[PDB]
């Protein structure tokens, strides 16, 4: 059993846009406001945040089949798996040495105490550091990682997103191919794919702990003055 | 709304 | 012919409200965006402005009769003087031997170059660094300086304000502190009071220059995602 | 709106 061309031809463009949306150098970091360590840290996450969905939008616009669909649909998918695809994206800067997420030089690693002092309480840092070690044990390969990431992205169960079924489709359509890339490149694999789905889980337990945490947060001007717009836009209420 | 979003999406 | 003890009373709250509001040491700008040198130096500036918004906005709270007006009436001065208390408070950084704006240290020194490269165009920047020559040349005390900024603020030929008799009648009050001052405190200021009114004209004339120049740049996303939350509301529009 | 510049004045 082998993989079709156009699953190659899928996962070849799956990669090549994750190496287009994601610098390993984590140079443009400097740009950001700097860190500081209420809520000294706040500023600097809230731009890298905003930052990666910058390039969380470029990774999507180029998945097969997502150009094609609706605005409105890009945008529903994108306001609810946002969070998500910063969660898993992440984990490519996140070490387990450390336990914390290493980018760049030392003045750009986050422990857990530095999200602490951008708002938020260790009920949704603990399940997220743990969602890291977990999905940082499966060790999986550039390729499952970056389908993983397209997968959640085009998941039709979202609030908000109407040609459910020519979503449901296409995140079929990318199952088989990991499913068949575990089954032919990945030895040791044979309980891989559903441990990945139940990471998918875990990402939607995390999304909602989020989302309250930053309802919260974004309901006091004080500390919403502190986001971007695109941060607001994205996860704001009002679509 | 979605006017920064809308446009990043060209 | 001197100065009543509640002028004084005056004069002393404007001063230590504009010193509470302004830091000599420019230290908190090492905290915005680093200056990069389309549009490199948006970022920057945007922070640069919203920073100074806050500041303005500490500085309006302390002066005397303005707590008492109406919040809508508070934001109306605010939202239409915003941009004008922030071209005169920022000529105390100004400095005519570089012709530019050196706070800080060499980052920090902002050029008519740079501010191009925030997006806005010589026929706003030179009456602006030639508003800024003429001010320095007037050499303002420190107590002529927060009243011109305090009589510009309070000004009720605003759009918006509502109990417009009251305004004027503050503004007035604070008009004859200013003029009494001149003419007791200020050798050779026979001509000054003049002069100043004559640059306020000159603010309003900056503002809608600065007014229409944002309003292209607002209108465009690319741009005005790099504005802050802060700086969006007090230059929109939907009051 | 208003909502930071309303907060800011208290
Ligand atoms: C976002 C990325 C990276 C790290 C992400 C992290 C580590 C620090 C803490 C982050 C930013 C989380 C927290 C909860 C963020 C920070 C700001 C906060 C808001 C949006 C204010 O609620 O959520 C989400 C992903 C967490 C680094 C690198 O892999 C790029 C990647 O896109
Ligand atoms: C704002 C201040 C200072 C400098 C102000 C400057 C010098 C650089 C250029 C500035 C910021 C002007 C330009 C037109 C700003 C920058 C961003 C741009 C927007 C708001 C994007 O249209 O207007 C306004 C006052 C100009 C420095 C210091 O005196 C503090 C003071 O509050």
């Amino acid at each position: 059993h082998m993989l079709s061309d156009e699953q190659m031809q899928i996962i070849n463009s799956l990669v090549e846009a994750h190496h287009k949306t994601y610098d390993d150098s984590y140079s443009d970091f400097v740009r950001f406001r700097p860190p500081v360590r209420r809520l000294s840290m706040l500023p600097h996450l809230a731009d890298l945040v905003s930052y990666s969905i910058q390039k969380v939008i470029g990774f999507a616009k180029m998945i097969p089949g997502f150009r094609d669909l609706t605005a409105e649909d890009q945008i529903a998918l994108l306001k609810s798996s946002a969070i998500e695809i910063i969660m898993l994206r992440s984990n490519q800067s996140f070490s387990l040495e450390d336990m914390s997420w290493s980018c760049g030089g030392p003045d750009f690693k986050y422990c857990i105490n530095d999200v602490t002092k951008a708002g938020h309480t260790l009920e949704l840092l603990e399940p997220l550091v743990k969602f890291q070690v977990g999905l940082k044990k499966l060790k999986l390969h550039e390729e499952e990682h970056v389908l993983l990431m397209a997968i959640c992205l085009l998941s039709p169960d979202r609030p908000g997103v109407q040609d459910h079924v020519r979503i449901e489709a296409l995140q079929d359509r990318l199952c088989d191919v990991l499913q068949a890339y575990i089954r032919i490149q990945h030895p040791g694999g044979r309980l891989l794919y559903a441990k990945m789905i139940q990471k998918l889980a875990d990402l939607r337990s995390l999304n909602e702990e989020h989302s309250k945490q930053y309802r919260s947060l974004s309901f006091q001007p004080e500390h919403s003055m502190q986001l971007t717009p695109l941060v607001l836009e994205v996860f704001g209420s009002e679509v | 709304r979605h006017k920064i979003l809308h446009r990043l999406l060209q």
